[PDB]
RNA sequence: UCGAAGGUGGGAUCGGCGAUUGGGACGAAGUCGUAACAAGGUAGCCGUACCGGAAGGUGCGGCUGGAUCA
RNA sequence: AUCAGCUUGUUGGUGGGGUGAUGGCCUACCAAGGCGACGACGGGUAGCCGGCCUGAGAGGGUGACCGGCCACACUGGGACUGAGAUACGGCCCAGACUCCUACGGGAGGCAGCAGUGGGGAAUAUUGCACAAUGGGCGCAAGCCUGAUGCAGCGACGCCGCGUGAGGGAUGACGGCCUUCGGGUUGUAAACCUCUUUCAGCACAGACGAAGCGCAAGUGACGGUAUGUGCAGAAGAAGGACCGGCCAACUACGUGCCAGCAGCCGCGGUAAUACGUAGGGUCCGAGCGUUGUCCGGAAUUACUGGGCGUAAAGAGCUCGUAGGUGGUUUGUCGCGUUGUUCGUGAAAACUCACAGCUUAACUGUGGGCGUGCGGGCGAUACGGGCAGACUAGAGUACUGCAGGGGAGACUGGAAUUCCUGGUGUAGCGGUGGAAUGCGCAGAUAUCAGGAGGAACACCGGUGGCGAAGGCGGGUCUCUGGGCAGUAACUGACGCUGAGGAGCGAAAGCGUGGGGAGCGAACAGGAUUAGAUACCCUGGUAGUCCACGCCGUAAACGGUGGGUACUAGGUGUGGGUUUCCUUGGGAUCCGUGCCGUAGCUAACGCAUUAAGUACCCCGCCUGGGGAGUACGGCCGCAAGG
């Protein structure tokens, strides 16, 4: 019954390159774009 | 305990009132070395009772059975004890525990029956109660489950009890399926002691 | 506790650096 | 200093079981709400709120009987922190076959189980008390 | 305890504790037998036990004990033993079935009667 | 171009056997002593070092799970 | 993790290529990442699931039948054909094997249904039909179908029925006990009526087919099921157990034998425990054994355990990831929660009902499907973001106590040796002695000198340090604590897997030093014998400098933090109100006694082993064994 917390290192396709490290992003799920690079990014909230 | 099937021509058996419900647990022989041998001596477990609820716990000692017996019957006769009940159930499920002796006992629908090990059984059979759901969690013993189960039902209380403590109208204290249990076994109370009336 | 169970392990370790003792040269010479 | 509320009825088991009239507390929000389930139930007679150092704090007088005798039979902190402990409008757990009560925050505040039954949320339990 | 300490690893069961090696979960293997010698016990029982070392299909060698009055295997019998327990003499856990494939039953058992393979009279 | 099997090569790793040897468990009963339990006849035990046919003995520091009370 | 790093089409980009389709799927170039203590890369085992078994449930075990997916078809590669390919009864190649050959070369492929050999404790007939249902081709008739429908075989399982019923004695024959009266088998039997299911022999004989068919017929099962008849108690009971748990006891026979046993344990001439008999008990076409699993086992404890002494608190700290978080306003709706939609195939499971003479079995209708996704709602609590606060935390200021640490210089008493006096035969040692030092001038005493180590008294249940540990003095450098004010910062806290650091004594390296004590080592004594205690001598060591090592009963046998819970009396540090040093109150420390509560007991008891919260360590019967194997650290001992 622990809460656990989980992480979950997903890859992700800028092709603007509009984030950087420390970002709140968003994400959602496409066609499999490479090996394993199954999400794009849109609305980026917040820079660092 | 042998050899009590017996016809006197003397004075009297004594028979009398109180024909409670008696059981006797366990006697295992109790030795003590003084010099030159042994000593052996006897402990015989009294549990004693009447069918409203109310149990006694004797422990004998002497150095013959009957005689043990007889002695654990007198000092629980000295004292016993009040045990609440809802119909012939037990209330709310309870934990006793005398220094090792874990009893858990939960209350269950009527018909189910008396489940319980040995001196649990012997405690609960003697008492009021005729379906109820025990168990025997630690000590493995006789005395500290026996003792157990009786400090168990000295952590009972009455519904009324609890609204008393509370000083809220019950309804406010139970849920309703109890209460209607309250209907049930008082009804039967009824029916039962006006056909004793009669 | 008692001192017995102390004393049981205290053999066998005494067994044991016995053990050592006797096969040090065996051992270095052995492994190398 | 790691869970407010387990030194609440921490203080209320020790307070109760060594024969005590009142009790003081640091007042927080949490706290003033489970005072006021254990006014609405019965389990303690009535709390102030006073100012003290720095902040508020609470008093609660507890409610004996005809002597020397305790109407708070027992605390237990079950939705603690490491394991809070949730549940769902099917039972509300149901505190010494119903003679007890449970302490549990839904999303329209703080209930007890018998609230929590009827109004038709779950969402939480706390201490249980009875 | 500490149930984080209970995430992180723990609560985890002990030990299958498998009694019999005869081999493959089976209940009896049929064996060559070698060396009948006669044993002595534990000390508060002192008598001789009638074993023989049998050396199961399973090719492993283990040593069985041959319960009844007497033994019709000799050196070379097609035994088939299955796993039981004697307490008296250590290292002996498996009896060899009496009423099978080479050992006959016992011979005037009128009573046990399955258990020691006596037929009943015509 | 790719390419299964085959060949050569030097390794990883899991085992089986091995003369001899170390210890371990059980056996009754044998030999040798008597280390421990009573201040067990030099209080015992921990670490470590050294020595001794064996239990063990001694040193250095520690400990009461030590005793009687100068 | 006794597998910690792996990866170079590997990670992303662009241009091509390929595909039914996106894509390092492929390729050329460019960029250089990517994945890992939420266990990467390796090793071991394993088809997965609806389910089944067990269980109060949570969970544990399992994946047989039936059903759904996946992978393979002698071993290993490859494509072709096609709407679609692991292509079981296709092709091509290479292997291993079986077979035919006129020696040139061919042929095979039961993990389809039967069936044979082998392996094994063990698993069935070389069956009959396409009548029914499914499938294929065909306009249809129809043809094919070892799918299927049925039959055979095995108490292999589950359920039902039978082996008779009613009468029948102060209780026969026989058996075995006996207190020699009798008691049991036993209303049981013989006998006397009665009834015959099921097997037996007769005659009749299905439904499954609102089917197919343009033919007139058509049911494999089948002359089966099932009816109605006939004869007559007529053909039909066994297995385990009877010391204790655990329903059920007596005699005879062997008397530590032969044997028994699930554990405890029974056998040494009076066994209710071995073997046989009577008798009883429990089951019954079965009843015991062995194996495998769940249960009881709260005995891996989420529900639901523990760690002073029973197994169990790392020697002690600092700190990375992590876990956890005081007061208060707002906002988001990720956790939580409410509601509705979708879905969770069928079967099973559960409830009701219907069908088969009943039941097992089968069917119909609910529930179950404890879950997941979408929409809408709620905002107490957890969280995120944006803020605010001063009680926790830290800082400044004023003091105060202290064998806290390191370096340097120095002090005296005592022991030993040295030189010189004075001076003689013993000194030393012991339970008692003897080796020993002496008579060459010892021990004794006086004067002087060397040198080393340890610090009498103060000094103890006392101080300080995180723990080891720390006491001659002084000086120099430096660490922590406590109180008071509240000046500042504003939750910066707690713990801490791995990790680094400190860590008595012994021991180790290199170089010094070496008075006393002193393992080993001698002699003496004691003793049966001392490789021991006791005595005389005595080397490494003990000391210092520089490093290793990492262990202890490193013990309060008690991890760290925090809040609360009657007191009484000592002592250590500091603030203040009152008498005026005495008491009071307060914050921090360390002891002794004591309630409540707790504990298996002893004990603990505001310095908790009490009441609760947070994080870590650790335990899962005793040996084997903190040992092997492997790795890591170490000069080695070893850890």
């Amino acid at each position: 019954g622990k809460i656990i917390r989980t992480t979950k290192k997903v890859k992700a396709h800028d092709e603007n390159g509009e984030a950087g490290i420390g970002d709140r992003v968003s994400l959602m799920e496409t066609r499999p774009l490479s090996a394993t690079k199954r999400w794009r990014l849109v609305e980026i909230l917040e820079k660092a | 305990r042998g050899r009590r099937d017996d016809r006197g021509g003397r004075g009297r058996d004594g028979g009398d009132k109180s024909n409670y419900i008696e059981r006797v647990v366990s006697i295992n022989r109790v030795s003590k070395v003084v010099k030159g041998g042994r000593r052996f001596s006897f402990t015989a477990l009294v549990i004693v009772g009447d069918g409203k609820g109310m149990v006694g716990v004797g422990y004998g000692k002497a150095k013959e059975v009957p005689a043990a017996i007889a002695k654990g019957v007198e000092e629980a006769r000295k004292n016993f004890f009040r045990v609440p009940l809802i119909g012939s159930t037990i209330t709310h499920p309870v934990q006793g525990e005398a220094a090792a002796g874990v009893v858990m006992l939960r209350p269950a629908s009527p018909g189910t029956g008396v489940i319980a090990g040995g001196a649990a059984r012997a405690v609960l059979e003697c008492a009021g109660v005729h379906d109820i759901l025990a168990k025997s969690l630690g000590s493995d013993n006789a005395i500290n489950v026996v003792h157990a189960t009786v400090a168990a039902l000295k952590l009972l209380q009455r519904p009324e009890e609890v609204a008393a403590r509370r000083g809220l109208p019950i309804e406010d204290v139970a849920p309703a399926g109890m209460l209607k249990a309250r209907r049930e076994s008082e009804a039967l109370a009824a029916a039962a002691a006006r056909e004793g009336s009669a | 506790g008692s001192v017995i169970k102390k004393r049981r392990k205290r053999m066998s370790k005494k067994k044991h650096r016995k053990l050592l003792r006797r096969t040090r040269v065996q051992r270095r010479k052995l492994g190398k | 200093m790691t869970d407010p509320i387990a030194d609440f009825l921490t203080r209320l088991r020790n307070a109760n079981s060594a024969y005590h009239d009142e009790v003081t507390l640091p007042h927080s929000k949490l706290k003033a709400n489970i005072a006021e389930i254990l006014k609405r139930e019965g389990y303690i007679s009535d709390y102030r709120t006073e100012d003290a150092r720095v902040g508020k704090s609470l008093v609660v007088q507890l409610k004996y009987g005809p002597s020397r005798e305790r109407s708070i039979a027992g605390l237990r902190r079950v939705s603690k922190p490491g394991l809070r402990v949730y549940a769902k409008s099917t039972n509300l757990p149901r505190v010494l076959g119903g003679l007890g009560v449970a302490i549990i925050s839904t999303s329209s505040g703080l209930l007890t189980d018998r609230q929590a039954a009827r109004q038709g949320v779950g969402g939480e339990v706390l201490a249980y008390v009875w | 305890p500490t149930i984080q300490q209970l995430v992180r690893k723990g609560r985890r069961d002990k030990i299958a504790k498998v009694k019999t090696a005869a081999l493959k979960g089976s209940p009896q293997r049929r064996g060559v037998c070698t060396r009948v010698y006669t044993t002595t016990p534990k000390k508060p029982n002192s008598a001789l036990r009638k074993v023989a070392r049998v050396k199961l299909t399973s090719q492993v060698e283990v040593t069985a004990y041959i319960p009844g009055e007497g033994h019709n295997l000799q050196e070379h019998s097609m035994v088939l033993v299955r796993g039981g327990r004697v307490k008296d003499l250590p290292g002996v856990r498996y009896k060899i079935i009496r009423g099978s494939l080479d050992t006959q039953g016992v011979k005037n058992r009128k009573q046990a009667r399955s258990r020691y393979g006596a037929k009943k009279e015509k």
